[PDB]
């Protein structure tokens, strides 16, 4: 969350963060067209960094690694995809995104117009 | 680009069986034709395929297969970065 903030001040842009619990809110109580309301915001914001920092929290809300029986879409995650997929004119608005669990992250966040730069954050040297 | 070497030595085995299943083919042809058409004159021309060439290793590499997957590799890539030597200690200096 520090690196993309920093990342952020060094551009001057404005800087959202969709936390987990917010995630999950939208998740639980199905109202996942507020994300669309937030990339509206981040549009507006414009330049602006939108980091949704701890992605894999509804991942691991549906059983962790081992999951439901279904697969690793979820409803959020798949109003993200769409307003990402949207999100490709406005050239201002940059998309960080943040999971400890990359294992059960959703392999369509990956694919190319989506989060392809992947980052290994490892713990800090000396 | 991931042949390993029993993969090689296929290749090269069935290369060397084509060129031979060649060679015997040919010659045996060419007796035919001795024993049909009886020539005035005995000349042999020596053998018809006397080495291995182009030919016989592009039909031999047109059957080269991998035997090993890489989701095998994969595996043994995952063991041997399970004998992993720590990730805290390649600074380790003295104190001096």
């Amino acid at each position: 969350t520090l690196l993309a903030k920093a990342i952020a001040n060094e551009c001057q842009a404005n800087f959202i963060s969709i936390k987990g619990p917010e995630l999950l809110t939208m998740w639980f109580g199905e109202s996942e067209a507020n994300v669309r309301e937030i990339f509206d915001k981040a549009r507006q914001a414009a330049p602006c960094v939108l980091f949704f920092d701890e992605l894999d929290s509804i991942a691991k809300a549906r059983g962790g690694n081992i999951g439901d029986g279904g697969g690793a879409a979820d409803r959020v995650i798949n109003q993200i995809l769409t307003e990402m997929d949207g999100m490709s004119t406005k050239k201002n608005v940059f998309i960080i995104g943040a999971t400890n669990r990359p294992d059960i992250i959703d392999p369509a966040i990956l694919r190319p117009g989506r989060l392809d730069q992947l980052i290994y954050i490892p713990l800090p040297d000396e | 680009n991931g042949f390993s070497g029993a993969d090689l030595t296929e290749i090269c085995q069935r290369a060397c069986k084509l060129a031979i299943r060649e060679s015997i083919e040919s010659e045996i042809r060419r007796e035919r034709e001795r024993q049909t058409n009886p020539s005035a004159m005995e000349v042999e021309e020596d053998d018809p395929v006397p080495e291995i060439r182009r030919d016989h290793f592009e039909e031999a590499m047109r059957f080269a297969r991998r035997s090993v997957s890489d989701n095998d590799i994969r595996k043994y890539e995952m063991f041997a970065q399970t004998l992993q030597q720590s990730r805290g200690f390649g600074s380790f200096r003295f104190p001096s």
